[PDB]
């Protein structure tokens, strides 16, 4: 469940 | 394909849009907007980028078979923005 702040 | 919303946004001073991405081809899940921080470009743009929105196109590119890391690199690729605005075609859910 990868999550990245952009 | 379904109801689609075209979203355009310019990054802040730190080059951030104020939104979070989840999913991708490697994650076996669609590219979904998981969070939208208050008072950020993603929150202030009209039409607004909402939580639960499925990303279909990033600067006109089909990201259906792309991985999570590739999607992030496409969002961060400033030269692919026309004209300095990140283009996102989303499917609301």
């Amino acid at each position: 469940g990868r999550e990245t702040e952009v | 394909h379904d109801n689609l919303v075209l979203i355009r946004m310019k990054p802040d001073e730190n080059g951030r849009f104020g939104f979070n991405v989840k999913g991708g081809y490697d994650q076996k899940m669609p590219v979904i907007v998981s969070r939208v921080a208050p008072g950020t470009p993603a929150d202030l743009c009209v039409p607004r980028l909402n939580e639960g929105d499925q990303v279909v196109l990033i600067n006109g590119r089909d990201i259906a078979e792309h991985t999570h890391d590739q999607v992030v690199l496409f969002i961060k690729a400033s030269c692919e923005r026309h004209s300095g605005e990140l283009m996102l075609l989303v499917r609301p859910n």
